[PDB]
């Protein structure tokens, strides 16, 4: 009964607007084009998606939002799930970003 | 006829560049990504 | 140096290629890590290699700043004091010059021990000066 | 130029630049300092300092007596970025940019 996420590993290096990713010794691993969460904060996540799976184990990030935040050292947790945004009737006359965000 | 000659031979001296550049730039990028793994050698050897 | 024969023989092998407890990405400090499993898989005593890793982490907190750029493990004193597997991989990190990944292969090779003797190792992440209360 | 000690080993000579593995212990050289080739027990060539490497490594842009130039040689440090000779005593002369006349 606990909201258990999926810790893959920790954040390498940092260039600007992307990232790489160590991953920790035995762990599940994420999956390609996914989307996943750097914990800036026990309480606040910056949102990135996946890129490159290197042989090396590193992966390739594409942060999205909350870049300064984001230090090397950081945890990271993957949903394991691909992009998803709200659609319906209920988002017109407003402007948003492309991750849903009004 | 003399100023459509020169904008051709500066044409084609930025076009050679141009590729040259782009070829030798997707070259560093092949050589900088891939390195040398661990050397496997009797070190102790020498 | 003069390495062990054994040490010698396992390092020719295709050790890389072995059956191992976990299945772990190839990378340069997991190689250093197998081989140290090998080595001591063959004595069957992985203590060893911990204490070792511990005297080396104790032991370069005294050394210089920026030690592994000129490191010569054969004359510090610190590492002479080590198994000879361990001592074998300083010395061939020393000559890949990847001697700043100690703190790392060891961790792998933890990881491979607990996995072989089948320990669960759970992470509690606390503030600083906060670790006094972790019965939650 | 006044040298101090070795500082490392010419390894790898591409026409005029060059490259420096360090010496035992890694004393360490200044950036964009001048340094001194060990071409021969007398001779010492000029180099530039351009690039210190995470590895120890120097990189050199060598002035003159390139030719002469071979890898194992030493190098020795100023410790001082380039001065040249300046004042009255320099003009009808013809010189080069390292000052020699």
């Amino acid at each position: 009964f606990f909201k258990t996420t999926e810790m893959i590993g920790y954040v390498h290096s940092i260039d600007g607007t992307i990232a790489t990713l160590i991953p920790a010794p035995g762990n599940p691993g994420v999956a390609y084009n996914t989307i996943i969460q750097i914990q800036v904060s026990p309480t606040t996540f910056a949102a990135g998606l996946v890129f490159n799976l290197e042989k090396d184990g590193r992966i390739g990030i594409i942060l999205m939002d909350n870049i300064t935040e984001v230090q090397s050292g950081q945890k990271v947790m993957a949903t394991g799930q691909l992009l998803h945004i709200p659609v319906g009737a209920g988002v017109l006359g407003k402007v948003v970003n492309p991750l849903g965000h009004e | 006829q003399q100023r459509t000659s020169s904008l051709y031979n500066k044409t084609r001296q930025f076009g050679i560049t141009a590729a040259l550049i782009e070829i030798l730039s997707a070259m560093s990028s092949l050589e900088g990504n891939a390195m040398k793994g661990v050397r496997r050698n009797k070190f102790w050897e020498g | 140096y003069t390495p062990p024969e054994g040490l010698k023989k396992l390092y020719a092998s295709d050790f890389e290629n072995s059956k191992y407890p976990l299945n772990i990405v190839p990378s340069d400090s997991v190689l250093f890590a197998k081989f140290l499993y090998k080595a001591a898989e063959e004595k069957g005593n992985f203590d060893n290699i911990l204490s070792d890793f511990q005297k080396i982490a104790a032991a370069a907190s005294k050394l210089p700043i920026f030690w592994e750029r000129t490191a010569v493990v054969e004359k510090i004193p610190e590492f002479k004091q080590l198994s000879e597997p361990t001592f074998f991989t300083l010395v061939w990190m020393q000559n890949n010059g990847m001697l700043e990944l100690i703190q790392e292969v060891a961790e792998v090779y933890e990881t491979f021990v607990n996995a072989k003797q089948k320990k669960a190792v759970a992470k509690i992440f606390v503030a600083p000066g906060g670790e006094k209360n972790v019965e939650e």
